[PDB]
């Protein structure tokens, strides 16, 4: 019984850790992807600016 | 009170109160019924998403424009678009506001009469007035003469005006516009492997056209350069990945404007219908029209068109005249800015078609003195 | 006519340019340096988390190894 | 016995998973910071350009 | 298939009652490998994978690399002779048949359900496979709730508890008027 209680508690703690880590990963992923899209957009508008310079 | 300067257009409805600089709400004019079955219950699924809402759910809709070429082909959908514009994008009941619609030149009468009948019976406005889309674009430039080429998305028309006196016998209306360029681009993209068929993917091809295409200064030299080097190939990321690379399709799509034989149209390009429209005018106002050529409308926003057109007209015109092409940066909303200016004038305040006048003469009042 | 072109053009010919330059300067100042500093801070915290994870993993593997 | 065997086994899986998750988290965060720093270097390139534009 | 590959060590289960024992073995021991070839190589050198299990009468058995070979059949249906592609590629094919504008949302909201998706380590193998197949820009996310087994029934309870749904039932008088073929009609 003692071993069972300790094991179950350790398991539950680790499980909740797992869930929270997943949520953190998701949020950081969303922010990083938004930054990535921002970078692609800035580079593309930069190139458009370069081509505008080429025009004039 | 203030007047509502609506501008139906064909492709983007632009509206806003009179006296401002830019339209308050600009959104595509598409009404798309859902086409699949739908299994979730209580999701609150409507029967028709209009305006900018149907550009976000376009994956499961069948978008269909209610205005084909200037004329209106589906009156129920157009009524729905107007109702949305008044109530949700501006949130002003039409019972307390005059309206100023805009209409292309040389359009069928029944279209205009039905438009005024709707505005007076369904929405029940106090007074509405219909104006030609080119005179407004001439207002916005602050000129009083000049020949304006208003290449919209539905129809391209070329109205010459001198000293405020329009020349009705010199209006050259051509039905090539942005939509035909979208279809032609969608048709030439198939030469690399990319097939867009669904009415939703027409929007993606339109975005490609807006962001990448440009008008070549000299067509043959560009065709030769794009066939040897690879400095032109610009890539673009679809709404799901799988980037595509556009080669010499970049300047071949908008070249259709100057050679309408590409899409099988017989007529001459926008570079030669302007010269023909000028030559129909009297011999003493041709210099002023040459010097004050005005561009407007959305489709004239291609990078490098104000130079190609000037080169072409200078080739056609006599060598002594000076050819100048006015291309303001606010080209897209030029018609609406002009509409706001016209509605804000005091001299114009008695030209509205008052409701009692409509009650006495019927919808045919629009062709009468109140034009 | 043609006398409002000055009063609608010359205004934004300078005011718009100056205001957009001001906006770009303030946005760059607010954004870039703060973002780089915050990313360095988060990196240091991440390294500390890595050290804590290594210590805990090693001590648990030491005890549990039977 | 069945219960505690199950619990310890799934707990071990949890520990290995969570450690893999932590490696993933650190790699993602550091890559995010590197990309953000590249972006800020680009922003300061633009800011030098804006200082030039102070010419207007 | 597990009952068929267990015979490679000497354990023969034939009776329809012993299929239940093999099912219990599959539930308690099998897991989905993150990378198949590396696991096959590791299980063939070390012995850190061999987990033992006690039959309903004693005589414990030791399962070696049969642990991750049984559920691998999901991603390679050629093992049991089926032609079709695995569950990692029929999802991508099902997505690609959809319209071009809703593929991002489907990529981001891939949902797992049903009992068999409870193998330890499947939500990572499937994500790795789809990320390999899908374009590099899209984000691939696999929703694997802990209450996977009863997900269908929980959803059924929610649907039956809705007020908007209360008039969609096939009332008995309707069946009396149109016969059993009423189910294909509007009341789906
Ligand atoms: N920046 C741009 N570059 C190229 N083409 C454009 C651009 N913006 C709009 N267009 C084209 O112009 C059309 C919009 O024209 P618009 O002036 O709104 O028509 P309308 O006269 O009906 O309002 C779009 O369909 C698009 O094809
Ligand atoms: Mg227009």
């Amino acid at each position: 019984s003692d071993k069972l209680k300790e094991a179950e508690t350790r398991a539950e703690f680790a499980e909740r850790s797992v869930t929270k880590l997943e949520k953190s990963i998701d949020d950081l992923e969303d922010e990083l992807y938004a930054q990535k899209l921002k970078y692609k957009a800035i580079s593309e508008e930069l190139d458009h600016a370069l081509n505008d310079m080429t025009s004039i | 009170t203030t007047a509502l300067v609506c501008d139906n257009g064909s492709g983007l409805v632009k509206a806003g109160f009179a006296g401002d600089d830019a339209p308050r709400a600009v959104f595509p004019s598409i009404v798309g019924r859902p086409r699949h079955q739908g299994v979730m219950v209580g999701m609150g699924q409507k029967d028709s998403y209009v305006g900018d809402e149907a550009q976000s759910k376009r994956g499961i809709l069948t978008l269909k424009y209610p205005i084909e070429h200037g004329i209106i082909t589906n009156w129920d959908d157009m009524e729905k678009i107007w109702h949305h514009t008044f109530y949700n994008e501006l949130r002003v009941a039409p019972e307390e506001h005059p309206t100023l619609l805009t209409e292309a030149p040389l359009n069928p009468k029944a279209n205009r009469e039905k438009m005024t009948q709707i505005m007076f019976e369904t929405f029940n406005v106090p007074a509405m007035y219909v104006a030609i889309q080119a005179v407004l674009s001439l207002y916005a430039s602050g000129r009083t003469t000049g020949i304006v080429l208003d290449s919209g998305d539905g129809v391209t028309h070329n109205v010459p005006i001198y000293e405020g006196y329009a020349l009705p016998h010199a209006i050259m209306r051509l039905d090539l516009a942005g939509r035909d360029l979208t279809d032609y681009l969608m048709k030439i993209l198939t030469e690399r492997g990319y097939s867009f068929v669904t009415t939703a993917e027409r929007e993606i091809v339109r975005d490609i056209k807006e962001k990448l295409c440009y008008v070549a200064l000299d067509f043959e030299n560009e065709m030769a350069t794009a066939a040897s080097s690879s400095s032109l190939e610009k890539s673009y990321e679809l709404p799901d990945g799988q980037v595509i690379t556009i080669g010499n399709e970049r300047f071949r799509c908008p070249e259709t404007l100057f050679q309408p034989s590409f899409i099988g149209m017989e007529s001459a390009g926008i570079h030669e219908t302007t010269y023909n429209s000028i030559m129909k005018c009297d011999i003493d106002i041709r210099k002023d029209l040459y010097a004050n050529n005005v561009l407007s409308g959305g489709t004239t926003m291609y990078p490098g068109i104000a130079d190609r057109m000037q080169k072409e007209i200078t080739a056609l015109a006599p060598s002594t005249m000076k050819i100048k092409i006015i291309a303001p940066p606010e080209r897209k909303y030029s018609v609406w800015i002009g509409g706001s200016i016209l509605a804000s004038l005091s001299t114009f305040q008695q030209m509205w078609i008052s409701k009692q006048e409509y009650d006495e003469a019927g919808p045919s009042i629009v062709h009468r003195k109140c034009f | 006519d043609f006398d409002d072109i000055h009063r609608k053009r010359m205004e934004k010919d300078l005011n718009e340019l100056q205001a957009l330059i001001e906006a770009h300067f303030e946005n760059r100042k607010k954004e870039e340096e703060e973002l780089v500093s915050l990313k360095d801070r988060i990196e240091r915290r991440r390294a500390e988390r890595a050290e804590q994870q290594r210590i805990r993993n090693e001590r648990e593997k030491e005890r549990q190894n039977r």
